[PDB]
């Protein structure tokens, strides 16, 4: 789905 | 809402490409994909820049980074500096842009397909943007829940909390007593559901219309520096055609550009201005905005 809100 | 021109360049003719576009391609609709650039012209005070009350209350409470306002364990820690940034931040407190109101414009002339907003605003919903039209791929304050249990709860008990002084004695989860919290994807949380899942059916239906008219996607004051929903323009399908109105060119647009790429550098507000100009909706636009 994309993972975890980040910057990366 | 009065805007001007980014620079002494016009911005007018590749505008107008786009107006071309979609007047060859009437029955064609348009996916938006927008961040915080959309809504700076509302005022809302950005948390990591100084010189605004908010992010110096912010330092103030010992918040040890910007970011740090968005993340569960420091919240978990030390709610203070989310309650003090959800008074501040609390929809409700400020009125949708120009550009905002051309969402719903787009809306009325049934050309709008899906806007992805990485923004916690809700301003285009606040503007009159139905929600089947709508992602808020990092949430909002419309719902809440408990972070330990996930139990569901009505938004209006956080808020109440916010008029408080001082504020204190947070909303805690009368099942498991953990905290609760407006239903805002944190960094390092996933996004909704509803974000992949749309974005699934946008894709199909993006390239089943390759093979048909010509949809268009355009991209608006976003860094694209936040993932996954940074990774969506460069997941658009090759012939469909991307724009970009951005202050700076950003993301895909500028690590692998395309040669239909139209990249605009202008105030997503002076956009609006233009492009309703060259679509001949000035009237209804107007209207709109008197409304
Ligand atoms: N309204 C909001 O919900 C809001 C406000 C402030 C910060 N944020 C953060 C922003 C964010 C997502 O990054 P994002 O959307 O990319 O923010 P961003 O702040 O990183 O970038 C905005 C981008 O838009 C550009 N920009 C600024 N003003 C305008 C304008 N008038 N017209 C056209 N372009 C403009 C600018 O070049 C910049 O790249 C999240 O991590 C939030 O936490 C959201
Ligand atoms: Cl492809
Ligand atoms: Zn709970």
């Amino acid at each position: 789905k994309g993972g975890a809100k980040r910057h990366r | 809402m009065a805007s001007m021109s980014v620079s002494t360049a016009s911005t007018e003719m590749s505008v107008r490409k786009i107006a071309a576009h979609m007047k060859s391609n009437p029955n064609a609709k348009v996916i938006f994909m927008v961040g915080a650039g959309i809504s700076t012209s509302c005022g809302i005070p950005d948390f990591r820049s100084p010189g605004t009350g908010l992010y110096h209350n912010l330092a103030r409470l010992k918040l040890p980074y910007p970011e740090a306002v968005f993340d569960v364990d420091f919240f978990q820690s030390d709610p203070l500096p989310f309650y003090t940034l959800a008074k501040e931040l609390y929809p409700g407190n400020f009125r949708p842009s120009k550009f905002h109101y051309l969402l719903k414009l787009f809306q009325d002339k049934d050309v709008l397909k899906r806007v992805y907003t990485q923004n916690i605003d809700t301003l285009e919903r606040q503007a009159g943007v139905k929600d089947d039209l709508i992602i808020e791929a990092h949430g909002s304050f419309a719902h809440c829940h408990c972070i330990g249990c996930g139990k569901v709860y009505p938004p209006q008990v956080f808020k109440s909390k916010l008029a408080e002084h001082p504020i204190k004695d947070f909303v805690k989860c009368d099942v498991c007593g953990e905290l609760v919290k407006p239903a805002i994807v944190f960094f390092g949380e996933d996004l909704p559901d509803s974000f992949s899942e749309t974005w699934l059916n946008d894709s199909e239906w993006l390239r089943e219309k390759i093979t048909t008219q010509q949809p268009l996607v355009i991209v608006v004051g976003t860094s694209l520096a936040v993932y996954p929903f940074a990774s969506l323009p460069e997941e658009i399908p090759r012939k469909v055609k991307r724009v970009l109105c951005n202050l700076e060119t950003v993301g895909d647009f500028k690590a692998n550009k395309r040669p239909t790429d139209l990249i605009v550098h202008q105030y997503s507000d002076e956009f609006a201005e233009q492009l309703v100009e060259e679509l001949g909706w000035q009237e209804d636009f107007e209207k709109i905005l008197t409304a």
